[PDB]
């Protein structure tokens, strides 16, 4: 098949600044090749078909370019509703192959996360678990280190994190970081700590509750 | 109105078969090639199929050869697909798209459908376990909503008259092979005595809907 690598993998841009995506083939494709644009949720919508022609009703903010292995979509001005996955398909060849995306990311000033800690609810430790769950919300860049202390010590291994989109109306992120043990040995520990380091923080904020 | 409609998609077992339909109306179907695109959960689009719009030149992925047959009835403008002896691996969202190529080399999926969704797996469907996170300026409260499977869960607050403020996490697959996620919303903490707060979950491969009312 012919393998198509999308640079870079995420790229973070405001409103009104140039973005510059790379498709790549591992041969040539001539100029049989499409770009799709996908939001969550949602079905890819075409934009750019035969390298450079802009498929019906797309802005003129998008333009293909390129010839054999070496292709760009340029988006000269960024839009608000720009930000989404773009992937390129190339229809040279059998198989039909797709990149494997570049997320288009909005770049927003620095917000730093409010915290939240919950413990398990008695209901659910009938059940023989204890779920301690930590809220991050309305925070950017989306990079954050969210460590679990319990009695002090920090945990490994056994939490799993969650993150949303990217809010359509501030451009923050919000996550979940789950902490996962038996009742057991929840019940043998006496304090419960959700440790935040972010950029927005000048110093780490943790938020803790006793069992 | 242009429509591309797909269903069909189930949970089944390994080496069992399913076959999809995806109905199109308000542009002319028999003029145009036309696509089956899968997409795995987290995943990119995966070609799966093609056919002409004459029946006359078939493609298939290499995954997909000698078990799924792909098909078309222009006067009824129905494109199909059989699926047969399915494997985890197949499990995915299923597309039918149109492609803009008439008569020459241009070549575009300019129409997609919804998708319909495919669950390949050996493991039972079961409804999830819903847990308050009681909240402890602005609190956070949520639902915890636990254990199910398969995928998706809907979460709303309120019966949908709460919106502003909450997140829905994307589910995560426990090493368990349930799934588990998470539903927030911060509040105002002057309202918690005065605001009744449910969430109403709803899993509809086991036919499970489930209000929590969360509170202090
Ligand atoms: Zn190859
Ligand atoms: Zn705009
Ligand atoms: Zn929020």
């Amino acid at each position: 098949e012919i393998v198509l690598t999308q640079s870079p993998a995420t790229l973070s841009l405001s409103p009104g600044e140039r973005a510059t995506l790379s498709c790549r083939a591992s041969q040539s494709v001539s100029s049989y090749l499409a770009w799709y644009q996908q939001k969550p949720g949602q079905a890819p919508r075409l934009l750019i078909y035969d390298a450079s022609n802009r498929a019906t009703g797309i802005p003129a903010r998008f333009s293909g370019s390129g010839s054999g292995t070496d292709f760009t979509l340029t988006i000269s001005s960024l839009e608000p509703e720009d930000f989404a996955v773009y992937y390129c398909q190339q229809r040279s060849n059998w198989p039909i192959t797709f990149g494997q995306g570049t997320r288009l990311e909005i770049k927003r000033t620095v917000a730093a996360p409010s915290v939240f800690i919950f413990p398990p609810s008695d209901e659910q430790l009938k059940s023989g678990t204890a779920s301690v769950v930590c809220l991050l919300n309305n925070f950017y860049p989306r990079e954050a280190k969210v460590q679990w202390k319990v009695d002090n010590a920090l945990q490994s291994g056994n939490s799993q994190e969650s993150v949303t989109e990217q809010d359509s109306k501030d451009s923050t992120y919000s996550l979940s970081s789950t902490l996962t043990l038996s009742k057991a040995d929840y019940e043998k520990h006496k304090v419960y700590a959700c440790e935040v380091t972010h950029q927005g923080l000048s110093s780490p904020v943790t938020k803790s509750f006793n069992r | 109105e242009v429509q591309l409609v797909e269903s069909g998609g189930g949970l089944v077992q390994p080496g069992r078969s399913l076959r999809l339909s995806c109905a199109a109306s308000g542009f002319t179907f028999n003029d145009y090639a036309m696509h089956w695109v899968r997409q795995a959960p987290g995943k990119g689009l995966e070609w799966v199929s093609t056919i002409s719009w004459n029946s006359g030149s078939i493609g298939y992925a290499d995954s997909v050869k000698g078990r799924f047959t792909i098909s078309r009835d222009n006067a009824k403008k129905s494109l199909y697909l059989q699926m047969n002896s399915l494997r985890a691996e197949d499990t995915a969202l299923y597309y039918c798209a149109k492609d803009i190529q008439y008569g020459n080399y241009y070549y575009g999926m300019d129409v997609w459908g919804q998708g319909t969704t495919v669950t390949v797996s050996s493991a039972s469907t079961k409804g999830p376990s819903v847990f308050p996170l009681a909240p402890g300026g602005t609190a956070a409260l949520g639902c915890l909503v636990k254990d199910y499977f398969p995928e998706p869960v809907t979460v709303s607050w309120n019966s949908g008259a709460l919106t502003s403020g909450v997140h829905t996490f994307p589910a995560v697959l426990q090493s368990s092979g349930l799934y588990s996620l998470s539903s927030v919303v911060t509040v105002p903490s002057s309202s918690l005595g005065t605001q009744t707060y449910i969430c109403n979950v709803n899993h509809k491969p086991s036919n499970t809907k489930v209000d929590k009312k969360v509170e202090p």
